[PDB]
DNA sequence: CGTTTTATTTTTTTTTTTAAA
């Protein structure tokens, strides 16, 4: 109790519980002291704070909390249950017992930019997350039978040379009869977290620096990577010296950190006007074929036939039956042709309009850390209702060509590298795209597009068909169609002004209702047999229409747009 | 409870205490609308045996508004009129209870409520 | 239930305040009020310091339970309320947030007062919580008022009583039990 | 013998012992006669906590003392009532029956016995362990004893250390074997069930004599257990759970000889080849009859000492697109037999020479499939374009069913009665006797009884079956659905 | 089916929720003409001696009950659950300000409204005096001022306003030399940040 | 007709397979004059509210979760058993079906779950309490400004 | 007549070996 400054506990002694009882101004709502009520709604143990509200009471605490936070953290850890538990019962009749808690504080900075001078203190900078460990453990306190006192720590030696099997006259016990007891311990979590630099900060010429976090409690199972952060830790150490001379320790902790919430992709993780907006506009049965103008939303194909994507993206119904069989429910379809369509960035916009990924062939595609062996796994990864469209099929290696016919006609997947059975599936498709042989004087004839199978041509549905194809009344059009579409760059809001061509982000979200209600259904009822075994797009429109039935022949509709693709294999 | 109010009302035809006449010409105005635009919801082919105002409609039988009492009376057990315990009265104490129970205190206003 | 309800209520109350203009435009209004001289206090229902206080008027300082010393040591007295404890007029948690509101602009030391007064509102509701983990088995001839205050109970009015009626249909047959 | 609630508390247990729970169903003639000797009796803690439900929860917060205490009830117990299975004086542990994803154990569940699902794997080493000494002093000749500990089974330890000798005077010191029993122990980690997943994050258990092994890795279970951690974090901390029972869920019958009198009575229905013909793909005309022994397997043949006959059989048949969605309603619901990816090796039964892995290895990753098929059946796709190589593997199959391969890795044998199917597409469609039937598919003859049938799978679409087609199909399509949820039952037809 | 179409009801309010611009009577049409079509369900055996009264027309009779029983108590709601925001709004004006359509009025609930709005006609007699004065209950409690200066307002609907002005425009800026005896009728409807 | 409910056509229309002593006539709405003793016999409820519980044509019979399997261990995992949203009138089966299944053994149950939450909602600071529960939220924040204008 | 013991992992180049239309 060295009261002439520094002292013990001055913050505990009154102070610091005392900021926590004089945060209070009326209304009776200004409080840093009903949040933990709250907190106590369901037992979080936690609470928020700032490191400007301080300086809303002094100049003298700021500089000194700053410079050993390792001390004055917990001198508030004690503030907090030396005050809280006063709340358990306003006089002595209700307690189970106290439990323990947490504090949480909060201008950025760099990792290039901190050093020596910059340790034991605490910091405000902004990276993105990379990956991470788990979550296995770490205690406060435990005892040994020896002595049986809860073996006291500063930091979160090893008993030296007093035994204390020893009070039994003379026999002695020299150098450690101490079994560690851990049932009488106590408990923490862990994660090892972990960030990269920015993409602004020179890693062209040079390479991209990083280094390593560590987490205590409750701030874990918080964050996964992918994710862009800001924080606040501390510049410590792990090693000791005097390595040709020194070369020591990197990390940092936490304490309190904040995330971003970046626009509007992050509906993923953590309205009815909305509803509103979508169901008024199908109320009007105006969208098979005015959404055929849409899926591009602001450049030409497709046009007539885009009507046959109304049935994929709701799909059909994975109608399970009593005996055996789980049906396709996933149904493939298809494009194929030359280059200069607008195919590349076409399916470019497609991963903006559910979840996917997108390139062809080689580029997805059959740790040196605690001896275990990893395997992220195979291509269900972001397709099981993600659905996906690319190029190269037969421009790709035939090793890694067995697993499409696993995958596709069935999702039949496996395992076998080590000796256990991966027995996945998924509600997956494809599309397929081309720059494969002669186009449309190849799709009349027969069958060589692909030179190793006739499989293909197997299960697969609607072929249609990527062309530049001569047209001189439309040669000036796309003539024109290309400039100020590229010129200006400019090509970005009046799509949205559109009835129901619009909207990309409602659109998603107009899907990921539509299709996601139940399994509708259809009604009663050249017409051979894989074209027919198509029943699954009898079962689409009930999505289309948004019915639960339909007939046969109004969704021929689509053996109009199938018709058109029959003539590639007519005879 | 313009349901079976009406009742009490054939019952008792309960006095300037109980009631007031300007509620009992709500009997009027409410039969009025009901059945006059009931004229117009299903009286093409109106019912066959329960044709009037029928018999199932009732809003609040429930004499059981569950209720906290302002202890204001005898400070010793006063034991009164209530189907639940009533031992151990007093004037700041209570023992509570729904409305079934005690229509009598409160008509006497011998007891009170918060 | 209610923000004002009580406000219809609690201001109805009459303390001894000070009035710093004599008897108004016009002398004395009937009731139990006695007209007004300035440098002489009056007791009066507190619904007018609104109209003297912000109308730039007179002042007032309030009954003695609203001081430190006694609340001070209250803080204490409630070490008996397993049932409950004493009670200064029973509504000193409303009439302190008008009080606070605007008197002190001139008062002694607010705050103290503000501080314990929390210190003991919610206090004596967590004994609301845990009383409550004593309540159980249909006791509808079990219940707590000995000492109540005026401005808690609403706070579980609405809520659990509206479910112990659709409890209460179960809270004669055979063997099994019967609602 | 620590806060002197211990016996107390072994009262508790023995005062389960009063009436007809205990007196009528429990133990006593409900192990001992039907003669296991296995230590563990099942407990249903719904019942102790009926009981005593402070001693539901005096495990739940330290279960760390529960276990000398419980034993010593039961020695009590089968000690004053039986005097056979007395002889085995050790702890003799028991049952003790919150599922938490092994990625939520979260500091805490210590001191409680809890449960967790996940996947057999890693399936490790077994090797015994040492309980107590029974040392000798041969000149004095006294069996004296010394009995060991470790954290694995309560919390302390002895001075854990060499068996002692030359430890009262330098007399004739000595072991005496036989009788110093032993513990056998084993290790394996658990992950949870990989569907639910956004790295999973696994667990460590550690095993007992009566708890070793009774699954395989490449299955799953639901497993239960304590929490503990030994090592001292900074004076790091890694743990492990233990403590354990054992159940499973993965498998297959409330069949004791009622359901084989249930069995036997329908016998007498003559053709159930109709019945059993149209059970399990009414969702495919057509075979069904002819499938039956690639579930069967086959039949067993030995000849007095000498050799036998491989008995089960092997045949697959047709126009390209029913014969992906058809090697089905077996593979799912038969047991433990395993078709596989269509082109695959590296595992039909080769080493596939790869010494990157650990940096030795003989037989490190040295098996086939479909020995994991042993009296099973097994199924492919892409057979008429897959590698000869291991049709060469193949010959020695159909002919045999043995494995015999010895290109320096070993000299083989291991047994086999394992059936299995084949993939096929027309090079040439639509000629199955105008040209020929054999190969119009790319194929060979040389395999005449390897399979043992020709056979043919055939198709034209017509103008007379045309609505054939269409209203039969579509009849499927329909009574599809129900009244013929999203789908209720398919009455009709 | 057999009536599950309140749940469809549901979203008939949506835009009209504290910011109606109007409110459409539908939802009801051939779910009316239905129910007594299927008087013909209910009327078939009604008093038939196809089976003298016997079991088999028992369970759904109780069907023929469970059909009526459901049509009148949605049909007590279709206009009850639309009379309640009514009576708010319809306690926020007397006979001043009635509905913004009266275009989704099932046509004989002026039957209903008036007798309504002449329930209070009881309340109207004993409040005010024992004769009764139409009261104010829910307008204008400034502690009121001087009659005569203009108004401003928070974008007000509907024009309604039947109190004694030349032209107000009830909207935002319905300003004009406007007295206190027009002024009278709106106060939370979309109206009153200011005057 | 009713303490009134918000599902009239889903308020006593879940449905149970209840066997069967007896014969059958002329079901209606089935595939149907006569059927088996003792089969899977799909029974919404309404028209037996009142036919007879004593009669010889049907018997003691459970949905199974109703039954004791579940729930005599959930009045014993009374701790932290959740419900969801699942088999929703699981307050309220039994306000109409305790006795009239006629096993007279599960009155008990379901008052010894819902009594609990005489200690489950301090922590608070189906179908039916729904309301009740945006009640108990509501009326604190209110109380909120019951403080002042807040 | 006292006071102290003990751990290493991944990559090269050779000589072996092994892969597809
Ligand atoms: N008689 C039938 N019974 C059941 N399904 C049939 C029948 N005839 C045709 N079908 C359907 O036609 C489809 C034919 O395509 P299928 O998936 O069988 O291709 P495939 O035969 O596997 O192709 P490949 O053998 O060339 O790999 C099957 O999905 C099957 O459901
Ligand atoms: N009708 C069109 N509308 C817009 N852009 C087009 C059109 N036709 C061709 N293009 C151009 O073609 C380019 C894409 O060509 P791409 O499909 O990549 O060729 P390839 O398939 O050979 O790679 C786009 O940048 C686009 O500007």
């Amino acid at each position: 109790n060295q009261q002439d400054a520094q002292i013990n506990l001055q913050a505990v002694k009154k102070k610091y519980k005392e900021f926590i009882r004089t945060f209070n101004e009326e209304n009776f709502f200004y409080k840093y002291r009903d949040t933990l009520k709250r907190n106590y709604l369901n037992g979080r143990y936690f609470l928020e704070i700032e490191m400007e509200d301080l300086v809303g009471f002094d100049e003298t605490l700021a500089d000194k909390l700053n410079k050993q936070p390792t001390e004055h953290l917990e001198i508030f850890e004690e503030a907090a249950r030396e005050v809280a538990d006063e709340i358990t019962a306003p006089r002595p009749e209700h307690e189970e017992h106290m439990h323990d808690i947490q504090i949480l504080l909060s201008n950025p900075t760099n990792i290039r930019q901190l050093k020596s001078d910059c340790v034991s203190k605490l910091v405000k900078i902004a990276g993105i997350i990379v990956a991470a460990s788990g979550i296995s453990a770490k205690a406060t306190r435990m005892s040994i039978q020896c002595l049986s006192c809860s073996t006291v720590i500063p930091n979160l030696y090893a008993l030296p040379r007093k035994c204390n099997t020893e009070q039994a006259g003379r026999p002695k016990c020299p150098l450690d009869p101490f079994f560690i007891m851990p049932d009488k311990c106590k408990c923490v979590d862990f994660q090892t977290l972990k960030l990269q630099e920015l993409p602004d900060f020179v890693p062209q010429g040079e390479i991209p620096r990083h280094l390593q976090l560590f987490c205590d409690r409750s701030l874990c199972e918080r964050v996964v990577p992918g994710n862009r952060v800001l924080i606040q830790g501390i510049y410590s150490i792990r090693k000791v010296g005097k390595a040709v001379v020194g070369v020591r320790a990197p990390y940092m902790r936490v304490v309190g950190i904040t995330v971003d919430s970046e626009g509007a992709g992050a509906i993923s993780r953590y309205t009815s006007d909305e509803e509103e907006h979508f169901r008024r506009m199908a109320a009007s049965g105006d969208i098979y074929e005015r959404l055929s103008q849409s899926l591009a939303p602001s450049i030409f194909g497709s046009r007539d036939i885009k009507k046959a994507i109304t049935c994929m993206l709701f799909g059909g119904s994975r109608k399970r039956l009593p005996d055996g069989l789980c049906r396709r429910g996933d149904i493939n379809v298809l494009l194929l042709g030359d280059p200069g369509t607008a195919k590349s960035q076409l399916l470019k916009f497609v991963e903006k309009v559910p979840i996917a990924v997108y390139t062809s062939g080689k580029g997805s595609s059959t740790d040196p850390q605690t001896r275990n062996f990893v395997m992220e796994g195979g291509a269900m990864v972001l397709a099981d209702g993600g659905v996906v469209c690319i190029d190269e099929f037969d421009k790709m290696r035939e090793d890694d060509r067995v697993a499409i016919h696993e995958a596709m006609e069935q999702q039949t997947i496996s395992i076998a590298k080590a000796g256990i059975t991966t027995t996945l599936n998924s509600r997956c498709s494809v599309l397929a795209a081309a720059n494969s042989i002669f186009g449309r004087w190849d799709d009349t004839k027969g069958e060589e597009n692909i030179d190793f199978m006739p499989t293909i041509l197997s299960r697969f549905d609607m072929i249609f068909i990527v062309k530049d194809i001569h047209d001189e009344s439309r040669d000036i059009t796309l003539a024109k169609h290309i400039i100020n579409v590229h010129l200006s760059s400019n090509k970005s809001a009046p799509s949205e002004p559109a009835e129901g061509e619009i909207s990309l982000s409602t659109f998603k979200k107009y899907i990921h209702y539509c299709r996601t209600h139940c399994g509708p259904r259809l009604s009663e009822a050249p017409i051979t047999v894989r074209q027919l075994e198509v029943i699954r797009i009898s079962e689409s429109l009930a999505k289309i229409r948004l019915q639960p039935f339909a007939t046969d022949e109004h969704v021929n509709e689509a053996l109009r747009l199938f018709q058109v693709s029959t003539l590639d294999a007519a005879m | 409870f313009t349901q079976h109010i009406l009742n009490q009302e054939e019952s008792r035809e309960p006095d300037d205490k109980r009631l007031s006449p300007e509620e009992t010409k709500f009997a009027q105005e409410f039969a009025s609308n009901v059945d006059e635009y009931f004229h117009k919801v299903a009286t093409q082919y109106m019912p066959n045996q329960q044709r009037g105002e029928a018999e199932q409609r009732i809003v609040t039988p429930n004499l059981m508004s569950h209720v906290f009492l302002k202890a204001n009376v005898a400070v010793p057990a006063v034991i009164v009129g209530v189907d639940d315990e009533e031992v151990d009265m007093a004037a700041g104490s209570q023992h509570i209870i729904p409305y079934q129970l005690v229509a009598d205190l409160i008509q006497n206003n011998q007891a009170q409520l918060i | 239930m209610d923000p004002s309800i009580i406000e219809f209520i609690g201001e109805k109350c009459m303390i001894s305040i000070i009035p710093n203009f004599s008897n108004e435009p016009l002398h004395l209004i009937y009731g139990p009020v006695g007209p007004f001289r300035a440098g002489f206090p009056v007791f009066v229902p507190l619904w007018m310091a609104t109209h003297l206080r912000k109308q730039q008027k007179c002042r007032i300082v309030p009954p003695e339970w609203m001081d430190m010393d006694i609340l001070e040591e209250i803080k204490e007295e409630e070490k008996r309320s397993k049932f409950f404890t004493k009670m200064p007029c029973e509504h000193y948690m409303v009439v302190a947030q008008l009080v606070m509101s605007t008197a002190p602009d001139d008062v002694p030391r607010c705050e103290e007062l503000r501080t314990v007064i929390k210190d003991i509102f919610d206090i004596r509701e967590s004994k609301l919580r845990t009383s409550i983990d004593a309540f159980i088995k249909g006791e509808g001839t079990y219940a707590k008022l000995d000492n109540l205050t005026l401005l808690e109970i609403h706070s579980v009015r609405p809520i659990l009583p509206y479910s112990l009626d659709h409890i209460a249909r179960y809270q004669q047959r055979d063997t099994s039990m019967l609602s | 013998e620590g806060e002197q609630f211990i016996k107390d508390i072994q009262r508790e247990y023995v005062d389960f012992l009063d009436d007809e729970e205990d007196q009528g169903i429990y133990a006593g003639h409900v192990k001992d006669m039907i003669a296991e000797k296995s230590k563990r009796l099942i407990v249903n803690v719904n019942d102790l906590k009926r009981k005593n439900p402070q001693r539901a929860l005096g495990l739940l917060s330290n279960a760390a003392d529960e276990q000398l205490a419980f034993g010593r009830a039961l020695k009590e117990y089968a000690s004053t009532v039986d005097p056979g299975y007395a002889k085995m004086h050790e702890d003799l542990f028991v049952g003790f029956e919150r599922h938490v994803t092994p990625r939520s154990l979260t500091s805490i569940y210590l001191g409680n016995m809890v449960c967790v699902e996940g996947i057999v794997t890693k399936v490790s080493l077994i090797r015994p362990k040492v309980v107590r000494s029974v040392h000798y002093c041969p000149n004095t000749r006294k069996v004296m004893e010394r009995k060991y500990t470790d954290l694995t089974s309560f919390e302390a330890v002895p001075s854990g250390a060499a068996y002692p000798t030359k430890d009262e005077d330098g007399n004739l010191l000595e072991t005496e074997y036989g009788l110093s029993v032993y513990k056998d122990h084993q290790t394996l980690t658990i992950q949870e069930m990989p569907e639910k997943a956004p790295l999973p994050r696994s667990v460590d258990i550690v095993c007992d004599d009566d708890l070793v092994d009774r699954c395989k890795p490449g299955d799953r279970v639901q497993i239960v257990g304590s929490y503990r951690c030994l090592p001292g974090k900074r004076g790091t901390f890694r743990t492990v759970l233990l403590a354990n029972n054992i159940s499973l869920l993965s498998k297959e019958l409330d069949i004791s000889r009622e359901d084989i009198m249930l069995c036997k009575k329908l016998a007498k229905n003559n053709d159930i080849f109709e019945l059993l013909s149209k059970s399990l793909a009414p969702s495919i005309g057509h075979v069904k009859q002819a499938i039956l022994c690639l579930l069967l397997g086959g039949v067993e043949k030995i000849l007095p000492n000498g050799t036998r006959l491989r008995g089960d059989i092997n045949v697959l048949l047709g126009d390209p697109s029913a014969k992906s969605q058809l090697l089905r309603y077996v593979l799912n619901t038969a047991p433990r037999a395993i078709p596989t990816t269509g082109r695959g090796s590296s595992g039909v039964g080769l080493t596939a020479a790869v010494t990157t892995d650990q940096e030795t290895g003989e037989r490190r990753l040295e098996a086939g499939a479909m020995v994991l098929a042993d009296r099973g059946v097994v199924c492919i796709d892409e057979f008429d374009k897959m590698s000869d190589i291991d049709r060469t593997a193949i010959h020695e199959v159909m002919e045999q069913g043995r494995v015999t391969i010895s290109k320096a890795g070993i000299h083989a044998s291991l047994n086999a009665r394992c059936s299995v199917l084949a993939a096929a597409n027309p090079v040439y469609g639509r000629y199955d006797q105008y040209k020929t039937p054999m190969e119009n598919i790319g194929l060979q003859d040389s395999l005449l009884s390897r399979f043992d049938l020709l056979f043919v799978m055939l198709d034209v679409i017509d103008s007379d079956v045309d609505q054939m087609i269409s209203d039969h199909v579509v009849r499927m399509h329909r009574y599809r659905n129900p009244k013929e949820y999203e789908k209720y039952d398919a009455l009709l037809h | 089916m057999f009536g599950e179409k309140a749940f469809d009801l549901l979203k008939e309010l949506e835009r009209s929720s504290q910011t109606i611009p109007a409110f459409d009577d539908d939802g009801v049409r051939q779910v009316l003409e239905e129910i007594k079509a299927i008087f013909e369900e209910n009327v078939a055996q009604a008093s038939s001696y196809n089976a003298s009264g016997d079991r088999s027309l028992w369970p759904l009779l109780n069907f023929r009950h469970a059909a009526l029983q459901r049509n009148k108590r949605c049909l007590l709601a279709y206009l009850y659950e639309r009379c309640r925001r009514i009576k708010a709004l319809r306690w926020e004006f007397g006979p001043i300000i009635p509905g913004d359509i009266k275009q989704a009025l099932c046509e004989p609930e002026v039957t209903f409204f008036n007798n309504y709005s002449k329930s209070l006609a009881a309340y109207m007699c004993s409040a005010g005096y024992n004769q009764g004065l139409p009261i104010d209950l829910t307008n204008n409690l400034r502690p009121p001022k001087s009659l005569y200066i203009e108004v401003r307002c928070m974008e007000d609907y509907g024009k309604f306003e039947l109190d004694d002005g030349e032209v107000i425009h009830l909207k935002k800026n319905s300003q004009h030399y406007l007295p206190r005896a027009q002024v009278e009728s709106l106060v939370r409807q979309g109206i009153l940040h200011h005057i | 007709p009713n303490y009134y409910s918000i599902e009239d056509i889903f308020v006593t229309q879940e449905k149970v397979e209840c066997r069967v002593n007896t014969k059958l006539q002329r079901m209606g709405f089935l595939d149907s004059d006569d059927l088996e003793p003792g089969r899977t016999v799909n029974l919404p409820l309404w028209y037996i509210k009142e036919l007879k519980v004593n009669n010889a044509y049907f018997t003691v019979a459970v949905p199974d979760i109703y039954r004791n399997v579940h729930k005599a261990v959930c009045e014993a995992e009374t701790t932290h058993i959740e419900l969801g949203r699942l088999h929703p009138y699981f307050y309220e089966f039994g306000r109409y079906l305790t006795p009239y299944d006629r096993n007279h053994v599960i009155g008990r149950i379901i008052f010894e779950t819902l009594r609990q939450r005489v200690r489950h909602l301090l922590d608070i600071s189906d179908n039916i309490e729904a309301k009740l529960h945006e009640a108990g939220v509501r009326t604190n924040s209110q109380y909120i400004e019951w403080l002042q204008m807040t």
